[PDB]
RNA sequence: AGAGUUAAAUUAUAACUAAGCUGUAAAAAGCCCUAGUUAAAAUAAAAUAACCCACGAAAGUGACUCUAAUAAUCCUGACACACGAUAGCUAGGACCCAAACUGGGAUUAGAUACCCCACUAUGCCUAGCCCUAAACCCAAAUAGUUACAUAACAAAACUA
């Protein structure tokens, strides 16, 4: 009955992670290449900060610390 | 009365029955504890053989002991009951005399009950 | 924190007659030295209740339940205090030091003073629900305050560029 | 009610008075003691399908 | 949520006795440091009561005793705040039993399964996570009424 809506998922979940594990370390690469991307583009975020606010430098105690890249 | 302490103890003669006796009610009255009244029901074959300090024992000695102690304190008694090579089982309970009865009233009968099922003309 | 002595002779037996000539046992045995939990905490609230009040009578009244929420909330301190992984308890505590919240609230929309006075008293400093709630998380928290950060720099450089100017037309006026 | 429970009270702390007399105290130790091992009581107890009590038979 | 306790069972491991013991529709494998009886702690799990219908906000909760203890003079309310079965992750303990997995044995054209034998992570405790369920009573919360009324079934139909 209702099953085989149910059914449906069913398949279509498995059959998701099968792929998922096939594809896992490719994903892996594409996934933290992203992370990549993000910790930059946040980068630029602040950067443009400084430099619409007109200070050449970064203001005095700053690292700009990594979020997206954080581990452990 | 408070609390309630059922007591078997080791088989023995008389002198070391006082003894036990004595020095557990002593210890009671240590924690700041105040005794109502010590009850003896008897030596009897316990229920079934109990195994305690290096002992099974067969046989026992029954007591009672009613007595009013504070909250803080029950644990601490408890404990030197337990390290206690001549009790065969410590325990407290809360005396019975405390509890309410309030009236069995009788018997309020349950009917059958009935708007369960829907009225449908079916069959 | 206060101390609701252990000789304090409980509360229901407090105002009966012929009491303080009794024998020490039974005023041991009456003390609060024997009793539960639940009566030294009608002792805390009687005693709360008559410090910070006007009309002890009134239970009604949204002060008089503010206190007694407040004794309640106290107790519940101390037992989580014992008790760190015991999560039932701690919902009535976070849920009942919002009710209070709520009827402080609701005081402070009605009777100013008597509603001052209860702060005053009690230790309980209300302050605002915020505008917005919403999730700070490591980004948001981070940009702001990098942001702070080039605020009071720039208002700082603006500071010294607009004393060099100060200092330099002074310094031309005098001579 | 003030009337009822001041009443209460004054029924259970005179109650607690009389009790008072019948404690055990560091002097009863010796006595008491001696009496109880003397005097079993019997909790023992019985029921009939009517409601009526038999306590343990008389010896 | 603590702190303590153990009734039946199981098992270490001894002592007698027997050579078989375990297992299925039927057999093999397996164990014979095995089985029966007599003794016995630790860990685990909590017959009967329950034909009951309590408690908790939900998940949940039914061995024993005590301590602590069940928000709100009580309408609704988020992405905020605190919870959340099983399984899972991290570290330290636990391990009678059960058991994914794997390895044997059968069953079969094949059997990565159903059936048997072991045996592990794993169920257990302490701290920290993970925040998902057919987390369903698929019936939102709070006042109400049984008046109008049958798509079908099912837990009858409705207002605010
Ligand atoms: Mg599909
Ligand atoms: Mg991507
Ligand atoms: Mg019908
Ligand atoms: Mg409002
Ligand atoms: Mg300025
Ligand atoms: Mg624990
Ligand atoms: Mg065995
Ligand atoms: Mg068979
Ligand atoms: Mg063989
Ligand atoms: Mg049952
Ligand atoms: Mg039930
Ligand atoms: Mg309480
Ligand atoms: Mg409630
Ligand atoms: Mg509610
Ligand atoms: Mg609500
Ligand atoms: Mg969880
Ligand atoms: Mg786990
Ligand atoms: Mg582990
Ligand atoms: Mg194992
Ligand atoms: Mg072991
Ligand atoms: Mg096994
Ligand atoms: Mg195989
Ligand atoms: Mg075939
Ligand atoms: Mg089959
Ligand atoms: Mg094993
Ligand atoms: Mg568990
Ligand atoms: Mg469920
Ligand atoms: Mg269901
Ligand atoms: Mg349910
Ligand atoms: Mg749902
Ligand atoms: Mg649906
Ligand atoms: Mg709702
Ligand atoms: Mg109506
Ligand atoms: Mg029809």
């Amino acid at each position: 009955k209702n099953i085989l809506k149910i059914r449906r998922r069913k398949m279509n979940h498995h059959k998701y992670r099968k792929l998922v594990k096939r594809t896992r370390f490719l994903r892996r690469k594409v996934r933290e290449g992203r992370l990549r991307q993000k910790q930059v583009k946040f980068e630029r975020d602040l950067k443009r900060i400084w430099q619409k606010a007109g200070l050449k430098e970064a203001p005095a105690g700053w690292q700009t610390p990594k979020i997206y890249l954080k581990n452990q | 009365p408070r609390y309630e302490l059922a007591l078997i103890l080791k088989a023995m003669q008389r002198p070391e029955t006082a003894a036990a006796l004595k020095r557990t009610l002593e210890a009671l009255m240590d924690r700041g504890a105040v005794v109502r009244n010590l009850e003896n029901l008897g030596e009897r074959m316990l229920p079934y053989k109990i195994s305690a300090h290096n002992q099974r024992h067969s046989r026992g000695g029954y007591f009672l002991v009613d007595f009013y102690a504070p909250a803080t304190t029950v644990e601490s008694m408890m404990e030197h009951l337990s390290r206690d090579i001549d009790v065969i089982r410590p325990n407290i309970v809360k005396h019975p005399l405390t509890q309410e009865v309030k009236e069995c009233e009788g018997i309020v009968p349950v009917p059958l009950e009935e708007k369960l099922y829907s009225t449908k003309k079916r069959k | 924190q206060d101390d609701p002595p252990p000789s304090m002779l409980l509360l229901d037996y407090q105002n009966v007659p012929g009491i303080h000539k009794v024998d020490d046992v039974v005023k041991r045995l009456l003390s609060l030295e024997m009793a539960n939990q639940k009566e030294k905490l009608k002792i805390k609230k009687m005693q709360l209740m008559n410090k910070v009040l006007e009309n002890p009578e009134d239970t009604s009244s949204l002060e008089a339940r503010i206190v007694a929420l407040t004794v309640k909330i106290r107790n519940y301190e101390e037992h989580m205090q014992k008790h760190r992984k015991d999560k039932a308890h701690k919902r009535f505590l976070l849920m009942s030091i919002d009710q209070r919240k709520k009827m402080l609230k609701n005081l402070r929309e009605t009777n100013y003073a008597v509603f001052e006075k209860i702060c005053k008293e009690l230790g309980i400093e209300y302050t605002f629900p915020p505008p917005y709630h919403r999730k700070a998380h490591r980004r948001w928290v981070t940009k702001k305050a990098l942001c702070t950060q080039v605020f009071r720099e720039v208002q700082k450089l603006k500071k010294q560029k607009r004393a060099l100017r100060a200092a330099a037309v002074a310094a031309h006026k005098q001579g | 009610e003030a009337q009822a429970w001041a009443q209460l009270k004054e029924q259970e702390v005179l109650q607690l008075q009389e009790e008072a007399k019948t404690f055990i105290t560091r002097e009863n130790l010796e006595a008491r003691v001696e009496e109880a091992l003397d005097s079993p009581k019997s909790y023992n107890w019985a029921i009939t399908r009517e409601g009526l009590v038999v306590r343990p038979q008389q010896k």
